[PDB]
RNA sequence: GACGACGUUGAUAGGCCGGGUGUGUAAGCGCAGCGAUGCGUUGAGCUAACCGGUACUAAUGAACCGUGAGGCUUAACCU
RNA sequence: CGAAGGUGUGCUGUGAGGCAUGCUGGAGGUAUCAGAAGUGCGAAUGCUGACAUAAGUAACGAUAAAGCGGGUGAAAAGCCCGCUCGCCGGAAGACCAAGGGUUCCUGUCCAACGUUAAUCGGGGCAGGGUGAGUCGACCCCUAAGGCGAGGCCGAAAGGCGU
RNA sequence: AGGACCGAACCGACUAAUGUCGAAAAAUUAGCGGAUGACUUGUGGCUGGGGGUGAAAGGCCAAUCAAACCGGGAGAUAGCU
RNA sequence: CCCGGCGAGGGGAGUGAAAAAGAACCUGAAACCGUGUACGUACAAGCAGUGGGAGCACGCUUAGGCGUGUGACUGCGUACC
RNA sequence: GGUUAAGCGACUAAGCGUACACGGUGGAUGCCCUGGCAGUCAGAGGCGAUGAAGGACGUGCUAAUCUGCGAUAAGCGUCGG
């Protein structure tokens, strides 16, 4: 069947991408909260 | 129910069947020796005996003959040139099955076939 | 297809009393050569009632 | 004087050489052999591989003599397990739990 | 799995010769036709399991489990 | 010259328990009398870890197809070669973009992975390989469209926009 | 010329089978409807939960939809097991 | 050092207080799984126990008979929450 | 002593049951700490355009990852202990 995830960098990058979530202040929370909860990989690279 | 037929199917289709004797009864008579399993040793010989049978009254038309049934001259090149005189004698049997023992593969019950006749 | 309720390890032995793997015990000794192969069988070395018959 | 040889983690379960080595209980040594040689399985590859291993442990470390020497008990033991998974339909997967089984051979003459 | 037939004091299977059966005038030569093809050879040839024979090959000497005159008591017959 | 714990054993109390002791064990335990609670488990289709059962049953993933000889090797229906057989051929062929990121290749190895064995593998160990003034982007130019200097508008954020 | 005809690709899902602890959390073989249009496909964007969007089925909004999902109120509450 | 595939695995030897401390390593219970010895068992049915009980097998005392194991057969008896 | 009959009659155990001795899997119990929670007591109560918090990629004798550091890269100078 044609699966959900049919994937690209493109379509990523442009979305969940770093300065997509940090352009505005509701996305720099989510910036501000994977800092302070320590993960490793903050959003998504490469 | 089988009951008086022949023949045993081996599990294969009528036309991979037949297919494979002859390329079994081509390979037999080139190396002289076989390792098959017990079965298609037990019925290979109902079927190769055939051909040095047909193969001691020489004809012309019989060349074909054992070119229809094998389509490999070369083995019809080693009949008729020199298991004529190789079997003017022995009127029937020409297979002397060896029970080998079993197959290290798949556990089959392996065997060996032969002409009667060998000294190398 | 399904269980209600769980046999034994009793009764799952019982159904065990038959898998038993027969002995081949009856081995052969050679005619004309002294060796020991399995009935109606030839050896490693391609003896079969005293013969050299496979020669590998 | 008494001989242990044990193969541990062969690759196998329980059962499957519980039935070969149900045979060589009570044996000699050299009709244990002849009857492991012609056994046309895989525990008969495993065993016999590990029972001369022990009438090695006899001429070498005990009792040289080989003729009429006995096996005296033979219990293969289980081991470990290798749990993987394998799928089985519609979603849902399946606990697979590859088997792994410990054999002694232990060759004395009571 | 059992039951049955045999194991060289052998016809139990496969092969083989023959017959039987089924399909129809094999192939290869020669003739008649510019040719497809038709005629002669030729009711030929080929023929699964069928039937009757022939040991040609495969069915070996062994090894193996199974033993070594079968308990007690009474009656009836042996002397 | 042997704590707790474990595992049997003889005794003891109306029961919850206690006391002595054989083996295993190898560094801690705690009387009498009192103080405080994460204080006593069979259940709750409770949670977690482990192990049975069905069972050595089912199934081995398209009904394109094998068969033979040789070799390597400890062992070969599956690996390498040769010989035929069979299957695809607007594909089950060969290139590219997406997307995956060493998966390509030689040496070497079989514990695990490959729904089996395996000397083989897209598996592990080790090393190697990707070479552009013209090929694609990066780069110069805009669409849909997103931000958006001044600004308009809005509790604040922020929304629209030149 | 055709929202024209026949029929592959492409697309769609009608009928039966099979499967339904599936080879697959909606498929495979045999057919079936269309196939220059109101069509089909690729790539890049825009719309948003009482809100999107809808040739309107309450269908679709990451297998879940008569109000998605995550976290937070919140250990809600439960005359009920 | 032997055996193995110059694998795995293992038996000796050596260290060490001990390898029934060996890299899956202190201690190592239960479920589950086998080995051996002893007894019962293939005309008997049924919550699988309890009351009675022959024979056999053992540790023993003290030789009179207890203890432990099994338990033919028999009287009652329909698990828990 | 032998013979026919009649009555009665164990050892057999493919497996299975129970108890002990033996390990097998298993990783609970006791014991252990450079791990963490709750606080007492002072001190701080900030880091940041003479470029942060949090990251990428490099640096050694080196393959890798962690710690430290930054083309001066497990470190430089400097005044002391």
């Amino acid at each position: 069947m044609k699966r959900t995830f049919q994937p690209s960098v493109l379509k990523r990058n442009r979305s969940h991408g770093f300065r997509a979530r940090m352009a505005t202040k509701n996305g720099r929370q989510v910036l501000a909260r994977r800092r302070a909860k320590g993960r490793a990989r903050l959003t998504v690279s490469k | 129910m089988r009951h008086r037929k022949s023949g045993r199917q081996l599990n294969r289709n009528s036309s991979h069947r037949q297919a494979m004797f002859r390329n079994m009864a081509g390979s037999l008579v080139r190396h002289e020796i076989i390792k098959t399993t017990l079965p298609k040793a037990k019925e290979l010989r109902r079927v190769v005996e055939p051909l040095i049978t047909l193969a001691k009254t020489d004809s012309v038309a019989n060349r074909r003959l054992a070119f229809a049934r094998t389509r490999d001259n070369e083995i019809v090149a080693k009949l008729f040139n020199e298991l004529g005189p190789r079997f003017a004698s022995r009127a029937g049997g020409y297979t002397r099955i060896l029970k080998c023992g079993f197959r290290a593969g798949d556990n089959a019950p392996m065997a060996y076939i032969e002409l009667v006749d060998r000294s190398e | 297809a399904v269980q209600q309720n769980k046999p034994t390890r009793s009764k799952r032995g019982m159904r065990r009393s038959h898998d038993a793997l027969t002995a081949v015990t009856s081995l052969s000794v050679d005619k004309t050569s002294g060796e020991k192969h399995l009935r109606h069988h030839i050896t490693a070395d391609g003896y079969y009632r005293g013969r050299k018959v496979i020669a590998k | 004087m008494e001989t242990i040889a044990k193969h541990r983690h062969a690759r196998s379960s329980a059962q499957k050489v519980r039935l070969v080595a149900d045979l060589i209980r009570g044996k000699k040594v050299s009709q244990a052999l002849d009857i492991l040689t012609y056994t046309n399985k895989k525990a008969a590859v495993l065993v016999k591989k590990v029972l001369e291993s022990a009438i090695a442990n006899a001429e070498h470390n005990d009792g040289a003599d080989i003729d009429d020497l006995k096996v005296t008990k033979i219990f293969v033991d289980e081991g470990p397990s290798m749990k993987r998974i394998m799928p089985r339909a519609k979603g849902r997967a399946d606990r697979i739990l590859k088997r792994t089984s410990h054999i002694t051979v232990v060759v004395s003459d009571r």
